[PDB]
């Protein structure tokens, strides 16, 4: 009669082996499934998003094969190694499987800077991928995106050679990648700059989609020139807080850290009489 | 079937429910698509033959029974023979 | 109010309390038992009754059939009741129901007619000129010094859990459930029977709940406690029953109250008392949240195991979101707590205008109650 | 009593469902007779009326995050117009949640909550607000279908009675540069001195009214005839495939407890969202829905 399903695990298991910070980015990548899993844009898996632990041990957390979106826990992911070797399996009694990682291995041999790795399969996002000459920025969330790289896949990436090809597309600087007839990926130093973007991409691709249907052409259309469009919160700070605080109000065990509280809270009115309160 | 429907054919009930989502979820990526794609122009194709070229469960026994953990959540009460009955292990000796 | 004080009546499942209001301590606290005789009676001269009642019929246990007027919180035999307040009110104290008031308590969630068959029997019968009903969970948050909290109550028929926010009983979100100390004691004879010690009749149903009142503790984890019985014998203790033999009760000591946190050992499919409590704090609004994890009241007899504390303080803990105010307040008097709330809310002077008078009772039938007493 | 504490989700949009359980536990109407010393009724009403404007748009997905705002006038003596605090979600807007500000966004009443008012997103709504003293309610909107309507080159098009009903509508061009003051300007000079819908181009749509139904039942008919077009406009392909409704024949043939013209919608989802269990206290026009029992 429910989906519902505590996010953080970390207490019941009281075992294995983990990092300095990795128990926050375990609940912080968990939380990033559920939101996808909420949207529906996602429910089977597919190694969608992938998280690095630390610069230089390496040890990158991905989702266990089998289990949706819907089920994943805190406890359940696994670290794995850059080849596909099991670095640490959580509780789940499921075969392993690495193939999928195989797409975001070589982006982690590319680009140190990033972190977190979000790969779509929406029919929108991949029809956009179909989309010959890509997105069009005629509206203002496509504006905010930002640049692109295009990269042809031929859907294996195992060989030597096509991962030379692959960092050679992807360039320098470029946070967004689309990879034709298979989706789109993003690319974020923090979860929640990447969660942003891939939000923004996704209602740019929606948008983009009804546009081109209702024209018909391209003349039909607007485009504002990319030369003319040209505290500190970071990217995404401040929505996915809002977001945990949401799900930890309907129930979900966000294991998140708020940088600010939420509420004052007044000062009740109190009695001597009270018995002092704990167990100790 | 032309201007009639999908017929999907399988071995097992799992594979068939596997071939019929691959094509439903094709025939969505080809609808919204092909909107703007006039001819040859706006198209982007892949050749089957060079990428096709490119426990342990068939096809479709993972995905079917995924769906079936997912009803079963509801209190359906389906009964559906599961090769895992739990994803966690149970617990150890302490 | 000077001259008269109102009589302070606590009716639990299991217990009976009374006492006068304004006063620290109640008067008589008795089992709240009647029981018949069960075999022919030969010597002409000693003088038998027809029925023994409290702790006359306690003492002859070995010739009676024990019955409780009270079963799950529901009352399934009105001329037993009848006994058992005639009993309180001439035998305990002494004093007649017609020159003082009274206080009854009740459970949070009873049907309508048993509240206007109390009245009724109240009026007609004992001809108290006052009397009121209060809710059993509410009176023990008075008895804390608090009026915005969560109450948990467990007694002999049954245990719930409500939500009070400034005296008021939200009614959605009162959770019951049926683990309590009865259950509790069949239990604890299921699994005596395992060593070879065989309990059957209704007078040994109060050895074995002294068994489980004397030597019973609460683990704080299970899978740990388990190996450490199995690994030694320190964990092993001896009673001393009436007839001479000793037991040894050794593993079943953190067995019997377990039942509590897995309800699966009794074969009920319903979730444990802290998924219960977690599930009630839930079906509140957002804004008393706070307030209801900062305040956490345990009341009731079967809360008194040792080390109940620290285990549902981690076990609410486990439930709880992240960096939240968690803290626990058990009196240690908590399952004497109803009768001091009672004679707390009756010692007030704005509570006088609380009683229901003869008059009124008599013009309105006994379907007053409802609305005199929301 | 036998409801689960959160509801099952459907295949496609949990956001609906998710909103619906949170909302079956935080009520709208958060005020319940405490102290305000600044509070008037009719503050306090239109408070109430706005929170549910919010949970509403909330619950039909006209929302994009927390990127878009809603703002109301108090029709106090001076200024006063309330909006959403920057951060909070849709589905966790309360009546006492919401925050009052000045024309140009100076806090006068911080609320319930810690968070601050956003002071570039307010500038939009201060230019209508000082362009008209008329307006009264200012809703701005992003849905895809009304995104694409406002990317195409021609816009809104008269193939829909309804669109017809939206009557002369503003467009506002996509500057993307922010230059407040100026830009105040040319939104007074594209808004024009009687408009009741305005299109920002390629970001959003936006309702102007004198009262919230008004606002609401001006940005339904935009957004439906809207997404009627999307399809239509598609399948044509031109001109020579589209017909076009005459606005003036149309509109020359077409035309106390009684109803205000966009009222009636306003009523019957308050009836539906009371019914839910979000106890937002509006005062209804009529008590019940049908007569009671004799
Ligand atoms: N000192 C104690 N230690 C352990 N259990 C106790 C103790 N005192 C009472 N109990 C348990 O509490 C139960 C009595 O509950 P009681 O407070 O009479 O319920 P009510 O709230 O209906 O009056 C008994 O069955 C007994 O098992």
């Amino acid at each position: 009669f429910s989906m519902m399903t505590p996010i953080n695990d970390l207490h019941t298991a009281d075992s294995l082996n983990l990092a300095k910070g990795e128990r926050l980015m375990r609940c912080k990548i968990s939380s990033v499934y559920r939101l996808l899993d909420l949207y529906g844009w996602a429910q089977l898996s597919d190694t969608y998003v992938t998280l690095r632990v630390s610069k230089e041990q390496d040890h990158f957390l991905i989702s266990p094969k089998g289990v949706s979106c819907s089920e994943v826990t805190a406890s359940s992911l696994i670290k794995v190694n850059i080849l596909g070797e099991v670095v640490e399996k959580g509780s789940s009694c499921f075969p392993v499987d690495t193939t999928g990682f195989c797409l975001h291995s070589a982006i982690y041999a590319a680009r140190p800077d990033v972190r977190c790795i979000i790969h779509l399969h929406t029919p929108a996002t991949a029809a956009v991928s179909a989309m010959k000459w890509g997105l069009l920025p005629v509206s203002h969330n496509a504006l905010l995106v930002g640049d692109m790289a295009y990269f042809d896949f031929n859907g294996e990436m195992e060989q030597e050679a096509d991962r030379i090809n692959l960092q050679k597309c992807l360039g320098p600087t470029c946070k967004i990648l689309v990879l034709r007839n298979h989706g789109v990926v993003a690319l974020g130093d923090t979860v929640e700059e990447a969660f942003y973007k891939v939000f923004h991409l996704q209602a740019a691709c929606e948008i983009q989609v009804s546009a081109l249907s209702s024209a018909g052409g391209v003349e039909n259309l607007i485009l504002l020139e990319q030369e003319k469009h040209r505290q500190k919160s970071r990217l995404g700070e401040h929505e996915f807080e809002a977001l945990m605080r949401m799900l930890d109000n309907l129930g979900y065990r966000t294991g998140y850290p708020y940088r600010y509280p939420l509420v004052q809270e007044k000062t009740k009115h109190k009695s001597e009489v009270e018995i002092p309160a704990t167990v100790t | 079937l032309r201007n009639h429907g999908l017929v999907s054919v399988g071995e097992s009930v799992e594979e068939a429910f596997y071939y019929i989502h691959n094509l439903v979820v094709a025939c969505e990526i080809q609808v919204r698509t092909l909107a703007s794609a006039g001819g040859p122009d706006n198209l982007v194709l892949l050749d089957p033959g060079k990428y096709k070229a490119k426990p342990a469960w068939q096809i479709g026994e993972q995905e079917f029974e995924a769906l079936m953990r997912m009803l079963d959540n509801l209190g359906y009460r389906t009964g559906y023979p599961y090769r895992y009955p739990a994803l966690r292990e149970k617990s150890k000796k302490y | 109010d000077d001259d008269i004080a109102a009589l302070v009546v606590d009716n639990g499942s299991g217990m009976c309390k009374a006492g006068f209001a304004g006063d620290d301590a109640p008067r008589a606290v008795f089992p709240s038992i009647v029981g018949r005789p069960r075999h022919q009676g030969v010597m002409v001269g000693m003088g038998q009754k027809d029925s023994y009642v409290g702790d006359e019929a306690q003492s002859k246990r070995g010739i009676l059939t024990l019955k409780y007027p009270i079963e799950h919180g529901i009352v399934t035999n009105w001329d037993d009741m009848e006994k058992i307040w005639h009993h309180t009110f001439y035998n305990e104290l002494r004093v007649a129901p017609e020159e003082h008031p009274v206080l009854l308590t009740e459970a949070p969630l009873n049907p309508k007619a048993n509240r206007e068959k109390m009245t009724q029997i109240m009026f007609e019968t004992f001809n108290t000129p006052a009397m009121y009903v209060a809710i059993q969970a509410v009176l023990s948050l008075y008895a804390s010094g608090r009026t915005t909290g969560i109450v948990m109550d467990s007694g002999d028929g049954v245990t719930h859990t409500v939500p009070i926010y400034e005296g008021y009983a939200l009614p959605h979100a009162i959770l019951r459930l049926d683990l309590a100390g009865r259950d509790l004691t069949d239990y604890l004879m299921k699994i005596l029977t395992e060593r070879g010690y065989s309990f059957t009749t209704t007078a040994e149903r109060e050895i074995v709940r002294d068994i489980k009142e004397k030597l019973c503790y609460v683990a704080l984890d299970f899978e740990q406690e388990m190996a450490t019985a199995a690994s030694s014998s320190s964990l092993e203790k001896s009673y001393e029953l009436p007839d001479g033999q000793v037991i040894t009760i050794g593993n079943e000591r953190f067995r019997c109250p377990e039942a509590l946190f897995q309800p699966s050992f009794l074969g009920m499919e319903s979730c444990g008392i802290h998924e219960t409590t977690f599930n009630s704090i839930m079906k509140c609004d957002v804004d008393i949240r706070k307030d209801l994890y900062a305040n956490t009241v345990l009341s009731g007899g079967t809360t008194m195991y040792p080390g109940i504390a620290d285990r549902m303080q981690k076990e609410i803990t486990a439930l709880a979101p992240s960096t939240m105010k968690i803290k626990i307040i058990a009196p240690p008097e908590r399952k004497y707590s109803v009768w001091i709330g009672g004679s707390i809310l009756a010692s007030l002077s704005t509570f006088q205008q609380m009683w229901i008078s003869k008059q009124e009772y008599d013009e309105s039938g006994p379907s007053i109650v409802h609305r005199k007493c929301f | 009593t036998n409801v689960p504490n959160v509801y099952p989700a459907a295949p496609q949009g949990g956001m609906a469902a998710l909103n619906m359980s949170l909302g079956m536990v935080t009520p709208v109407n958060d005020l319940r007779g405490s102290d305000s010393i600044a509070y008037d009724k009719g503050e306090k009403l239109l408070r109430c009326k706005l929170a549910a404007l919010y949970r509403l748009a909330d619950l039909f997905g006209w929302s994009h995050l927390i990127y878009n705002h809603i703002t109301t006038r108090v029709s106090s003596e001076q200024e006063h117009f309330l909006i959403v605090p920057f951060g909070l979600l849709y589905s966790e807007v309360t009546a006492s949640s919401l925050v009052k500000i000045n024309l140009q966004g100076d806090v006068v009443d911080r609320g319930s909550t810690n968070l601050g008012v956003n002071q570039a997103g307010f500038t939009l709504h201060s230019a209508v607000y000082a362009a008209r003293p008329d307006v009264k309610c200012v809703v701005h909107i992003h849905t895809p279908a009304g995104a694409a309507v406002s990317a195409m080159k021609c816009g809104l098009l008269p193939i829909s009675p309804e669109a017809l009903s939206l009557g002369e509508v503003a467009y506002h061009d996509y500057h993307g540069i922010l230059v407040d003051e100026e830009e105040k300007v040319l939104i007074q000079k594209n808004l024009g001195p009687k408009s009741k819908v305005l299109i920002l181009r390629n970001h959003g749509l936006v309702s102007v009214g004198e009262s919230v139904e008004e606002a609401f039942y001006y940005i339904h008919n935009l957004v439906v005839a809207c997404e009627i077009q999307v399809r239509t406009l598609a399948s044509a392909g031109g001109p020579d495939n589209l017909v076009l409704l005459d606005p003036g024949k149309y509109k020359a043939k077409s035309r106390p407890p009684a109803w205000q013209i966009g009222e009636q919608e306003f009523e019957a989802l308050m009836r539906m969202l009371d019914n839910l269990g979000y106890r937002t206290g509006y005062p209804y026009r009529y008590p019940a829905l049908r007569e009671k029992s004799k």
